[PDB]
RNA sequence: GCUUGAGUCUCGUAGAGGGGGGUAGAAUUCCAGGUGUAGCGGUGAAAUGCGUAGAGAUCUGGAGGAAUACCGGUGGCGAAGGCGGCCCCCUGGACGAAGACUGACGCUCAGGUGCGAAAGCGUGGGGAGCAAACAGGAUUAGAUACCCUGGUAGUCCACGCCGUAAACGAUGUCGACUUGGAGGUUGUGCCCUUGAGGCGUGGCUUCCGGAGCUAACGCGUUAAGUCGACCGCCUGGGGAGUA
């Protein structure tokens, strides 16, 4: 749920281009969605999930 | 803001009875404690207006409570004004 | 030389005529061609003498400002348009 | 009274200092009467994007509840050292063990 | 904003993208913030059909 | 004398409320180096204008300040101005669950203190891009108009002054009542999350639409309804928020 380490479950919620899917298509509760954004960008700071495949 | 153990200490030491938190006496004491502590935080940065609002509100609350107590009785007001050391 | 121009009319009043003249001055000493657009309102066709004298006065107002090249001969439409040229420096 | 979770970065070829490095932090925090809960090292892992050249740096995991000053000076130690790389610390949310 | 199509068209036929441009949001975000104006999508077209 | 008005402690919850200090990436410029010879530029109004001691193009490293892409959707916060990268420290309010506690301790506010976007002025600091005044070209009956190429103050920082806006929900505040609907969101109830269903028992917010008001448009449990306590304001347009 609120964790960030489980990159495996976190991966399917992001695009191959590196963007984040909006909650409209997914169909999830908004608070879950903001917690997900928190977790993904916290991962981004620590150099686990790339910003994009540009480099 | 005020930590729980400090609140317990002040209510035990200063209150009239056990679990007597409804008294205006403890109200005034706790408000004075909080404002005296917050003097440290407004001693710095001199711009946090959005809490200056709360400080003014609580000062006004203390003023009104003390006025009501003095209007109702004199002895308790004298005991407070001498013991706590405020207003002057 | 660019093409610059302001409206004309023989019966124009005093002050605005002088401001127009001063504007034409600024344009000439900044190198602008002289073009005239005078619109004819109604029955101005019976004042040939005074109209000619007023046009002559207008040109005389440029006695020490520029040099005259052409003079009107025929009319096509409602107006005749003449071109004036900058004066050689002395 | 205040939990903290700490993970930082370290140079890949400098894995030799890791034992004594973590020992001197754990000695400092034990002198700070901290209560450790679990330790782990995921090992070197290739990172998503190259940062100041370099690749596949080494990781670390800690866990401690302790006062504030000590985390301040250990943060400063992270600061002036140049053999160390990105350091990040979270706030409270209590303590959780395991979770490799 | 991207085009990766073939030879034949080469001219216009992106007027669908003109319709999808939504000139309101671009003309609103290019020049300053408003915070009360992009509502024009609702509350003033359907709710103001006054006869 | 008393608790229904009002205030306190127990625990918990949400949240771009504020202030101070670090950190990061993408992107613009400027610098160095590698491969190298004219473009940028409304070109349905038309081209000048400048870049030509090695460049627009493409790579490898630095300088440098500024703002924080998708999340973002009136969704959330505040007394109104207003609030958006991420880390840490000080700190403000709101609300929920049932518990005890003081016993009218309230409401409203003429003069008076406080806060109050952007332009302005004073001390300094800083200057990436930006663009009032100006510089040049095209522009037509006619441009000191926009269109294009450059370009100072100023937008940035730290202290002080300035008190105004369509500071509009064009609806001053605080209470007690009166027919309805489909939502967003927030925590607990005992179940029957076991599926996303039953208690809204609350708070803040959307959009339609009765009785009833409304000159009309329309308002329409968050009233412009029926009542109460106050305050601030109005008597035709110009002359005028002028002297």
């Amino acid at each position: 749920e609120i964790d960030y380490k489980d990159i495996a479950t976190l991966k399917n919620y992001i695009t191959e281009s590196g963007k984040i899917v909006p909650s409209r298509i997914t169909g999830t509760r908004a608070k879950y969605q903001r917690q997900l954004a928190r977790a993904i960008k916290r991962a981004r700071y620590l150099s686990l999930l790339p910003y994009t495949d540009r480099h | 803001s005020l930590s729980t153990e400090a609140t317990a200490k002040i209510v035990s030491e200063f209150g009239r009875d056990a679990n007597d938190t409804g008294s205006t006496e403890v109200q005034v004491a706790l408000l004075t404690a909080q404002i005296n502590h917050l003097q440290g935080h407004f001693a710095e940065h001199k711009k946090d207006h959005h809490s200056r609002r709360g400080l003014l509100r609580m000062v006004s609350q203390r003023r009104k409570l003390l006025d009501y107590l003095k209007r109702k009785d004199v002895a308790r007001y004298t005991q407070l004004i001498e013991r706590l050391g405020l207003r002057r | 030389i660019q093409v610059k121009e302001i409206k004309f009319r023989p019966g124009t009043d005093e002050g605005d005529y002088q401001v127009k003249l001063r504007s034409l001055i600024r344009f000439l000493e900044e190198g602008d061609k002289a073009k005239i657009t005078l619109r004819f309102r109604g029955r101005e066709m019976a004042h040939q003498q005074i109209g000619m004298e007023v046009l002559n006065r207008v040109k005389d107002d440029l006695q020490e400002l520029a040099v005259v090249e052409s003079f009107p001969t025929k009319i096509e439409g409602r107006q005749m348009i003449m071109v004036l040229a900058p004066k050689k420096k002395q | 009274m205040r939990h903290y979770e700490i993970v930082f970065m370290v140079h890949p070829d400098q894995s030799e200092q890791v034992p004594g490095m973590i020992e001197r932090y754990t000695a400092a925090i034990t002198g700070a009467e901290g209560k450790i809960h679990r330790l782990e090292d995921w090992g070197r892992r290739q990172l998503a994007y190259p940062i100041n050249k370099l690749h596949k740096a080494h990781y670390v995991l800690m866990n401690v509840e302790a006062p504030q000053e000590v985390i301040d000076e250990l943060e400063t130690t992270f600061r002036f050292n140049d053999a160390v790389i990105r350091s990040m610390v979270m706030r409270t949310k209590h303590a959780v063990t395991e979770a490799s | 904003i991207k085009v990766r199509e073939n030879e034949p068209f080469d001219v216009a036929l992106r007027r669908f993208k003109r319709s999808c441009e939504k000139a309101g949001v671009l003309a609103e975000v290019r020049r300053r913030e408003f915070y009360e104006k992009p509502t024009t999508e609702r509350k003033r077209a359907k709710a103001s059909a006054v006869k």
